[PDB]
RNA sequence: GGACGCGACCGAAAUGGUGAAGGACGGGUCCAGUGCGAAACACGCACUGUUGAGUAGAGUGUGAGCUCCGUAACUGGUCGCGUC
């Protein structure tokens, strides 16, 4: 049996200043083999804890890690603006080494509703066939939004896709493009084309929409 | 001083090989475990392979036994991972890893590489089409008008954007592109600017894609009525 | 009575051979674990193990002790005989 490093939460959100708990929890013993990493975006890992409870050299102390029987945690006293990041537990007890799921660590602001705003297709990328319909929602928190796209009022599914920027270091919000993708023909056999976003900053759902072959 | 390097990486075809390399400095392979460990794109960290020091004993994640080989070449200071038969699930960012010494960091990796990218996919190398995002011909959501550009269509990953050729950066966002259902990628940059300016501040996104000598810069205006 | 002498029997340090004992005789025997050597395995060292664990072999110890069968120094004992 490979040994199974079970880790939770897969995220929170937390405020400057919080104390908080990651957990991975090992399907057998692993002894105190257990090491945890931060990771941001782009960048490597880097080792924060080793022998479970050993403070890699260099790392500041608010990070600590513990071990009770075989369920493993990093706690972080007291978070600090450079503390956002993802965190990893590894298992090294025996081979194949494991990595748990990981931990994004994401931090806590006031509820900001998006900016919605609607692209209809280039007519350069027209003259190739294809028709892309971009949606943008704009510098919004909490990360969860909803975005539906209706052609001429049906509701549409299968033929878009999702992208969400990664927590701005400034203002602490999110930003998400959907993108709707239809053949020139089917672009052409229909006029409105519409966007309704959900968010928990709006009160009720916003429509942004434009007529094909109009300003 | 301590450092790694990984090289090698790059597209290939499923069921090819690719030879990735990791040079050690500052320190020497021969005294440590050397691993290694990848990521696919928005995944989390997923342990390869590694080599003991002194045996050259050899271990590996099931997923790639009998498919990868790591191995060390002390007289140049390099560890090399030798990937045969791959498939689209190898896809992704490969790290080396130094294990720290015992007495130190107990079995921790205490120095990881930047990393290096491995596409595997059948489709081929493509530049992408850029178009515009024009700003609506309304006046604005916020107080402010949104432009950007749709880079579509590229392959292999990454491409980069800029605004302005680096002068704009504030109201930026670069979309991590989706893998569409082509094979190839999409992303968009936005940009949000004051109404006001739209007819008279210019506005160009700067797109690089170097795997196919694509390099190009987009005007984005608004059109008519 | 004792001195000297001879002999026998007993004792006996030592010693040749023998064969049972398994962790309460040990080991550089074997196994698991922990730490250390730039060292997870392999290699070396150290520590730890409550049926660690087969009594002569998973041993290429002419091991210690002991069982049994001998040999035996003797500068120990006893008895007999000789002389005084
Ligand atoms: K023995
Ligand atoms: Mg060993």
């Amino acid at each position: 049996s490979d040994i199974q490093m079970t880790q939770s939460p897969s995220s929170l959100s937390a405020s400057v200043g919080d104390r908080v708990t990651i957990t991975c929890r090992a399907s057998q013993s692993v002894s105190s083999a257990v090491a945890w990493y931060q990771q941001k975006p782009g960048k490597a890992p880097k080792l924060l804890i080793y022998s479970a409870s050993s403070l890699y050299s260099g790392v500041p102390s608010r990070f600590s890690g513990s071990r009770s029987g075989t369920d493993f945690t990093l706690t972080i006293s007291s978070l600090q603006p450079e503390d956002f990041a993802t965190y990893y537990c590894q298992q090294s007890y025996s081979f194949p080494s494991t990595f748990g799921q990981g931990t994004k660590v994401e931090i806590k602001r006031t509820v900001a509703a998006p900016s919605v705003f609607i692209f209809p297709p280039s007519d350069e990328q027209l003259k190739s066939g294809t028709a892309s319909v971009v949606c943008l929602l704009n510098n919004f928190y909490p990360r969860e939004a909803k975005v539906q796209w209706k052609v001429d009022n049906a509701l549409q599914s299968g033929n878009s896709q999702e992208s969400v920027t990664e927590q701005d270091s400034k203002d602490s919000t999110y930003s998400l493009s959907s993108t709707l993708t239809l053949s020139k023909a089917d672009y052409e056999k229909h006029k409105v084309y519409a966007c309704e976003v959900t968010h928990q900053g709006l009160s009720s759902p916003v429509t942004k929409s434009f007529n094909r072959g109009e300003c | 001083e301590v450092q790694l390097v990984e090289s090698g990486g790059g597209l290939v075809q499923p069921g090819g090989s690719l030879r990735l390399s990791c040079a050690a400095s500052g320190f020497y392979i021969s005294y440590s475990s050397i691993h290694w460990v990848r990521q696919a794109p928005g995944k989390g960290l997923e342990w390869v392979a590694s080599i003991s020091p002194y045996s050259g004993s050899t271990y590996y994640a099931d997923s790639v036994k009998g498919r990868f080989t790591i191995s060390a070449d002390t007289s140049k200071n390099t560890a090399y991972l030798q990937m045969n038969s791959l498939r689209a699930e190898d896809t992704a960012v490969y790290y080396c890893a130094r294990q720290g010494y015992r007495r130190r960091s107990g079995r921790g990796f205490d120095y990881w590489g930047q990393g290096t990218l491995v596409t595997v996919s059948s489709a081929s190398t493509k530049g992408p089409s850029v178009f515009p995002l024009a700003p609506s011909s309304k006046s604005t959501s916020g107080g402010t008008a949104a432009l950007g550009c749709l880079v579509k269509d590229y392959f292999p990953e990454p491409v980069t954007v800029s605004w302005n050729s680096g002068a704009l950066t504030s109201g930026v966002h670069t979309f991590p592109a989706v893998l569409q259902s082509s094979g190839l990628y999409s992303l968009s940059s936005v940009v949000t600017v004051p109404s006001s300016s739209l007819g008279t501040q210019t506005y160009i996104c700067n797109v690089n894609h170097k795997p196919s000598n694509t390099k190009v810069d987009k005007k984005v205006e608004p059109k008519s009525c």
